[PDB]
């Protein structure tokens, strides 16, 4: 589904869906917000849906969603504590290294030649 | 010296979250729409493939930062209709349904003093901006959501479910949190109340003076505007060659002798758009900085109640309330200040008939001739009861404690 | 890393503007004083290529380094002991965490409380009994519609509300939103008899 940005699309039918970024040529709009996969910009989000009813290779362009709205019930003598709880493990991954490379000058920039290695000792103390 | 009176005192804090999501692509920018200069621009390699590449790691990684600060919960709080949150005057903070977008009354103040052609310049020469992925609306949608969480759910909206909860009793939670026992505010409501819908006030006042305020989100739109403002004016650089344009190169000399000063420009101009592309990503890994540490700042001093000193403004931290920002995050810290001070005789212990006597919680006090145990944060007198005391060894040992007796509640019970 | 050292590499059959793109075809065909330009334009250029290279891993080493940092914390808070800071060791209360190792790495694996099922209640903030107020001084008063009852905050386990689970503050016409009820004294049927 090409994305032209900051183009109306007048220059490059109902295939079109203008959006904030631009006009996603190739995707049909769809009002049934879903949380999204690829992020596409000023919160339209393409994805892909195989639907086995009509175009099962389809690509969709909703509007994001923010996820469940909420409608708690405050009240000014109303509290709610919990009665049970659950104990639930959560990864969490972090990287910490890596990998310590390391590069020589004289062997990479020069292809082991000596007229080469003349030179880059004239350059200087780049390496 | 115990304080006596307080006073809660609202204090912005800003910072930035996100730059702007630029791109920039070699062969407009590099080669004025010409040929040649394709031809060599792609003699000299995979330079735009590693220049495409790393700005468009600093796009992903500010929808990262965007959506890391902001989207901390997975469903959407709505405030109630009715708003008695036992008397604080929350009409400034929460969402004004007046604007089609749902911002508040200080969420205004802020996007009015940054103001974020010239842009047609830049997006001729290849030098577009893409849109944030997460519009004003969505962001401003989030920001509702923290605040209906803070204000009716406490602090547990953050943990797990969503509890809600009396907001009297959510302070007086918050209270009993920094020292000060809850029968403090549930005695002095009214009068919190007042100093923090005055606070309120006077931080809308001072937003509505100078935009110096927001000295930071007016430094990550005037940095990012600024280098790429003088990306374009490398356009106009010999770096050597006859002319600055690939247009009257290839209308005045001929292909093995034009190929030369190509040669020249395109070292040039492709030295300053790396120049540039370093510049950016040392910015965005600050920015990156900024934004964890916003991150942490929301899911600490928002979704709970800091007790890092100094963290969540100066003060004792009681709560915050994030506020959307052009290109950031602004924070509407409440701090428990004690204000007025007044001295007293301290004791570390006393000696009631050879056997000290430390307060379990608070310090030992006296107006002069009598003496009471109090808590720490706020001068409030309790006779020396076998409650607030507990008993530890003799009393010759520990240093400077003084003489007194410490009432007993069950005498008058034990008599008859 | 592994695809920045892939596309220094590639830099290596780049011409660069000179007639070859190895230095073994360039002094096979010219000579020193015109083979040097050649290999005067193939050597800024890879030595450009290689320096944005060192550039790209400095930058990307200082974010490992701050990442670094960051678990570096995460392990001296979660781990060795527990943390008061939210949703910092995982969302929910954090109890303790079990760091495991992995390449260029490290994952956590953090155990977090999590109250599962709440249950509406009608509070009170205190508790007139005879004209003065009775705080809780550790929980809140809640209410099966009927009693009362102090349980903690985190979890519903009730009790009765003696005069130890309460401490009195003044009079209880100050306070507002409170109640009426019988702190059951725990010495009423001691003092009796």
């Amino acid at each position: 589904a090409v994305l032209y940005q900051d183009v109306n699309c007048t220059e490059v039918g109902s295939n079109v869906f203008q959006t904030r970024a631009g006009c996603l040529i190739g995707a049909e709009h769809v009002n049934n917000s879903y949380e999204c996969d690829i992020p596409i910009g000023a919160g339209i989000c393409a994805s892909y849906q195989t639907q086995t009813s009509v175009a099962s290779q389809s690509i969709i362009a909703y509007t994001m969603s923010l996820g469940a709205e909420n409608s708690v019930a405050y009240s000014n003598n109303s509290i709610a504590i919990p009665t049970n709880f659950t104990i639930s493990v959560t990864t969490e991954i972090l990287p910490v290294s890596m990998t310590k490379t390391s590069v020589d000058c004289t062997m990479y920039i020069c292809g082991d030649s000596t007229e080469c290695s003349n030179l880059l000792l004239q350059y200087g103390s780049f390496c | 010296a115990i304080p006596t009176n307080f006073t809660i005192s609202v204090t912005t804090e800003i910072l930035p979250v996100s730059m702007t999501k630029t791109s920039v692509d070699c062969t407009m920018y590099i080669c004025g729409d010409s040929t040649e200069c394709s031809n060599l621009l792609l003699q000299y390699g995979s330079f735009c493939t590693q220049l495409n590449r790393a700005l468009t790691g600093i796009a992903v990684e500010q929808d990262k930062n965007t959506q890391e600060v902001f989207a901390q919960v997975k469903q959407i709080y709505k405030t109630p209709p009715i708003k008695d949150f036992g008397g604080f005057n929350f009409s400034q903070i929460l969402p004004d349904p007046s604007k089609p977008s749902k911002r508040s009354f200080i969420e205004d103040l802020l996007f009015n003093k940054v103001t974020l052609d010239l842009i047609c310049a830049q997006k001729f020469n290849g030098l577009t901006v893409l849109p944030p992925l997460l519009t004003d609306e969505m962001i401003a949608q989030y920001t509702s959501a923290l605040l209906a969480g803070t204000i009716t759910s406490g602090w547990t909206f953050g943990a797990g479910a969503a509890l809600q909860i009396p907001f009297a009793m959510q302070m007086a939670y918050r209270f009993n949190g920094i020292g000060v026992t809850q029968n403090v505010l549930y005695e002095n409501q009214k009068l919190i109340a007042n100093q923090f819908n005055s606070a309120i006030g006077k931080i809308q006042d001072s937003l509505s003076s100078t935009a110096s305020a927001l000295g930071k989100l007016q430094d990550v739109v005037n940095q990012n505007a600024q280098a790429l403002n003088t990306l374009v004016k490398q356009l106009s650089s010999n770096f050597g060659a006859i002319s600055s344009v690939l247009n009257d190169i290839l209308s005045r000399l001929d292909p093995p002798e034009a190929e030369v000063q190509i040669d020249r420009l395109i070292t040039g101009r492709l030295q300053s758009l790396q120049t540039y592309v370093t510049q950016q990503l040392i910015r965005a890994a600050e920015i990156r900085a900024s934004a964890n540490l916003a991150a942490t700042k929301m899911s600490e001093c928002v979704l709970g109640q800091s007790k890092r000193v100094d963290f969540c403004g100066k003060g004792y931290h009681l709560m915050s309330f994030p506020q959307s920002a052009p290109h950031g995050v602004v924070f509407l810290h409440v701090t428990y200040v004690p204000a007025q001070e007044k001295n007293f005789t301290t004791a570390p212990a006393i000696c009631h008939d050879g056997k000290a006597h430390f307060p379990r919680e608070g310090v030992f006090v006296s107006n002069g001739t009598h003496w009471f145990v109090t808590q720490r944060n706020f001068y409030e007198p309790q006779i020396i009861t076998t409650d607030n005391t507990f008993v530890s060894g003799n009393c010759d040992v520990v240093i400077g404690i003084v003489n007194n007796t410490v009432y007993d509640p069950l005498q008058p019970e034990l008599d008859s």
